[PDB]
């Protein structure tokens, strides 16, 4: 419409890499992911529980740093609510037992000859009425023989509107084909009556309909010279009328019928699957790099476990993050992380608790501290560690202290420490140990260190691709992959995303059909042990 | 004014006064602001339960004075009573407008737009705090410069601005945003996150600092 | 400062003897119509 | 009509005129449905297409693409290069494809001359590239006929 | 010997009397020689595999 | 095995004792 | 290695030609 200025006081949120989060929560259309960049939008593709209330903790972990953006998945087989009642399927667009909640009804109104719709459900305070459903557009003739009338005759192949045809008497004084052909959009029509000299038609003023002409109704020879009678076309109102707004949705089995004001039924959130597995295989190519399952159950953390590895074998590096059960025992942690002990996983111990931004001082699983504590490792650069960081946790469920941090952590579990002031929240987390069984080596062992080397393994492989797997010829032997491979560590030097390297100690051998290649590079890691020692001269 | 609080487990009731003042003594003037009893703050939720008014535990919210409304009784009284709604004092209650946003978004800069409207029933719609700001700043926007029938200078310029669609003209508009937003006391300071220039759709995003 | 820019590579051109044919692309100046401000808060 | 398209590329072959036809196969095809079709469709000169998946079209609309229309994509390319290069391990610029098979999966394919699709991670960016130049012949030695 | 040398193509060519079904192992490549299998008789089918 | 990356003239002889590799060869 | 800090008040401090010494004491082993 016409010129204008805009002012939204937007309440969304009340950045490298993406995090992916599979857990239980009552919304949102299942078995296909969503990115979530706001959660203003999270609160309304979703609507309660655990997913959410991860997300909700995802993004408010540390008071500087935060996750990127997060792409879930809902592991429900939610029905949508739904009912037949009268000639019409009522399907609501929410998917869950919440839909059932919804109540639609019909009633005609005397005093137009028309429906009345209304809709309501509870929890989204939603409760409007939509009103002069029909009444399309009216007709009155002007000649003066003595009775006049119209008629309106269907395909009877498809019950979709053929002709219009004006009858004074037995005359047939016009006609228009609506299969399609002049009239696909009833303005054509508003025009061709009035243009003619015995005939005047106009339209209801309550909104710009133009619906397409195929859908009007049967009828045959209406008077319209002692009556301004309307056109109905009473079903294909409803979507000019409501499509594009609300919770509900209409379709057609017959004919249209009032009824009372009832609810829906079948909204089922369903039984929880018995495995995750067959979910898990949507994230393989949505470019996550960071996965955590909302759940304690064993299954699930074999499953994801195995999948991660599945995923690593085929060019894509990720890592899981798992915690377990309500306050759990050493007993409990060694027997998971002795079934577990394979690299790219990392396990958590403790249940703390959030104060939730609601006002909610919400007591939490350890299983959603692995989400708090993921979603801080996800947003920090490239290779750092969430070693010796502080987590914006209010309160601990914990067993664990000073001497069983030495333990855990030497046998690959991850545990937050108290510190009794200053640091931010008092807590702060002792290492980044994986759950892999023999820690000499760093880059299986220490999650920051694998994690810078994933993405930089990446580089150098689709760096040396282009320019050497592409086949270009063979006229380059292995002394021009010294200079190149040269060059490109010296970048990496020069852009800090690694400490050091020798460059006169690459070896390169070849055989036409294949190049080896053999070279050092001195990595960057967080400090760890700082000793700091003092002499004197008395 | 004030700065918010949130307890941490444990937490000594004197690391609170120390961490925000530097001396721990004025720990016994901060519980006289909080309307405490002798146990200021507590480990266990169920000893809140006898007293929940008068006790705090792990994750309440405390309020936190300014140094120069440390000693004031009168402060320190009302201070009692806005515990956790003190911001309403600062940003206001006013008489609420803006009856659909779905509607004067659509229609812009002109007479016979806004209006009062009821929320509830019989209690005129009062928009407080926060809410209260959004209004104030987006009615105030909206209205040009020269308009109202007192004290003139009101308003802003931004109907003036709709001129050629090049990069400069788009820069003179975020100019007068700026210093249309920055014109109120309530907000510290503005500046612009980005900006989009589309064929004829100007759209652009800016931060405010609104106090407390 | 009459037209906003021209996308020189989109200038295709072809010759027929006797004859010649151009297609090209140039984004228009025009006035603004809407002004749509986002304003969001902090701390 | 894949067969029908095979003896006219063959009948071109013995005309003297050098073709070559890429070719597609259904959704969500299984290994063995696509060994079914590389069997049926035995002579070189003839590609077979795995995938199915969609692309961003002119309108800004998410269209569905079968195997039949992603063949498209790879003789768009395989026209565009120049002579001689080959169309090994080029973006593909597809925007979502039934694309769970990995890196063994992908040998097997290969090796029994179907060309495949693989999802590849860059630092941050992501792109799919197309893993192998091969036909549907057999013969591992004769390079000519199976590249 | 000959054609059906390698058990591919009889997993093949068991989907070429399509009354009869054949399918290949989730677990991994295996391209055995048939010639390498053994002897088995009349195990009962319709619903199993 | 389809394309893809994975991440002096003067001769000197030596005879002795090891544990690996096979003899005579 | 558990991650940590270490500190030590040191006892071991109570030019480049070498110095040489033999002599008797009851300690050390042998003739090395």
């Amino acid at each position: 419409t016409r010129p204008h200025a805009s002012i939204e006081v937007d309440t969304s949120g009340i950045s490298e890499k993406v995090f992916c989060l599979i857990g239980q929560a009552e919304g949102g259309e299942p078995n296909t992911v969503y990115e979530l960049r706001n959660y203003s939008q999270a609160k309304r593709l979703f609507r309660s529980g655990e997913l959410l209330d991860a997300i909700e903790l995802a993004w408010g972990s540390n008071p500087n740093y935060t996750a990127g953006r997060i792409l879930a998945m809902r592991i429900e087989d939610a029905k949508p609510a739904s009912a037949e009642i009268g000639g019409l399927k009522i399907t609501s667009k929410i998917y869950g037992n919440v839909a059932n909640n919804i109540q639609v009804g019909l009633e005609k109104n005397t005093l137009s000859d028309s429906l009345r719709l209304r809709v309501i459900f509870q929890d989204d305070r939603f409760n409007e009425v939509y009103d002069n459903i029909g009444n399309i557009f009216t007709i009155k003739y002007k000649g003066e023989e003595a009775n006049a009338t119209f008629s309106v005759e269907h395909d009877e192949e498809t019950q979709k509107a053929s002709r219009l045809v004006l009858k004074v008497g037995d005359q047939e004084v016009k006609s228009y084909d609506l299969t399609g052909g002049a009239y696909d959009y009833t303005n054509a029509i508003i025009t061709d009556i009035n243009q003619l000299p015995d005939f005047e038609a106009k339209l209801s003023p309550f909104g710009d309909k133009n619906l397409e002409s195929s859908k009007l109704d049967k009828i045959e020879n209406a008077n319209i010279k002692d009556k301004a009678v309307y056109v109905k076309a009473v079903f294909g109102d409803l979507e000019k009328q409501t499509a594009y707004n609300g919770i509900v949705s209409f379709e057609q089995l017959k004919t249209i019928e009032p009824f009372e004001l009832t609810k829906l039924k079948g909204g089922t959130n369903g039984e929880p699957p018995a495995t995750w597995a067959d979910k898990l295989d949507k994230f393989a190519h949505e470019g996550g790099y960071y996965i955590v399952p909302l759940s304690s159950k064993q299954s699930v953390h074999a499953e994801v476990a195995s999948f991660v590895k599945e995923r690593s074998d085929a060019g894509e590096p990720m890592r899981a993050i798992v915690g377990g059960g309500f306050n759990e025992s050493k007993e409990q942690l060694f027997g998971r992380q002795a079934s577990l002990s394979n690299p790219r996983v990392s396990l958590v111990a403790n249940s703390g608790t959030f104060v939730m931004d609601d006002g909610r001082k919400n007591h939490v699983p350890a299983y959603m501290v692995a989400v708090a504590l993921g979603g801080l490792a996800s947003g920090l650069e490239i290779g750092e560690s969430i070693t010796f960081k502080p987590l914006r946790v209010s309160s601990l469920d914990q067993i664990y202290e000073s001497i069983d941090l030495d333990e855990l952590n030497e046998n690959g579990i991850i545990s937050i420490e108290f510190v009794r002031n200053r640091t931010n929240t008092f807590f702060r987390i002792v290492d980044d140990v994986t759950t892999f069984n023999d820690k000499s080596d760093p880059v299986k062992a220490e999650m920051a260190v694998g994690e810078a080397n994933d993405f930089l393994v990446s580089e150098l492989k689709v760096q040396l691709e282009d320019q050497f797997i592409g086949t270009r010829t063979i006229n380059t032997s292995a002394s021009i992959i010294k200079d190149f491979i040269q060059s490109y560590l010296g970048r990496k030097k020069r852009d800090n995303e690694i400490q050091d390297f020798p460059a006169e100690d690459v070896q390169v051998i070849v055989e036409g059909n294949e190049a080896r290649i053999s070279m050092t590079v001195y990595p960057i890691r967080s400090f760890k042990k700082i000793s700091v020692s003092l002499v004197y001269k008395q | 004014r004030f700065k918010k609080h949130v307890v941490q487990h444990e937490e000594t009731m004197q690391a609170i006064a120390q961490r925000y003042y530097g001396d721990v003594s004025y720990w016994i003037d901060l519980v006289e602001h909080n309307n405490l009893k002798y146990p200021y703050l507590v480990e266990t939720d169920e000893e809140k339960m006898k007293d929940p008014e008068r006790l705090a535990s792990t994750g309440d919210t405390l309020i936190i004075p300014i140094e120069s409304d440390l000693t004031d009784v009168s402060a320190k009284e009302i201070n009692s009573r806005d515990k956790d709604v003190l911001v309403e004092l600062a940003l206001g209650r006013d008489l609420n407008i803006t009856a659909d946003e779905k509607y004067f978004n659509e229609h812009g800069t002109s007479d016979n737009i806004l209006a009062f409207s009821t929320n509830g029933n019989g209690d005129l719609d009062t928009v407080k705090g926060i809410d209260n700001m959004k209004q104030q700043l987006q009615a105030r926007l909206l209205t040009p410069r020269g308009s109202l029938m007192l004290h003139p200078n009101y308003g802003s310029d931004l109907h003036n601005l709709f001129g050629l669609n090049i990069p400069e003209q788009a820069t003179l508009i975020e100019m007068e945003v700026l210093r249309t937003l920055t014109s109120d006391n309530r907000v510290k300071s503005a500046n612009l996150i980005d900006w989009k220039i589309q064929g004829n759709v100007y759209s652009g995003q800016f931060s405010v600092e609104i106090k407390s």
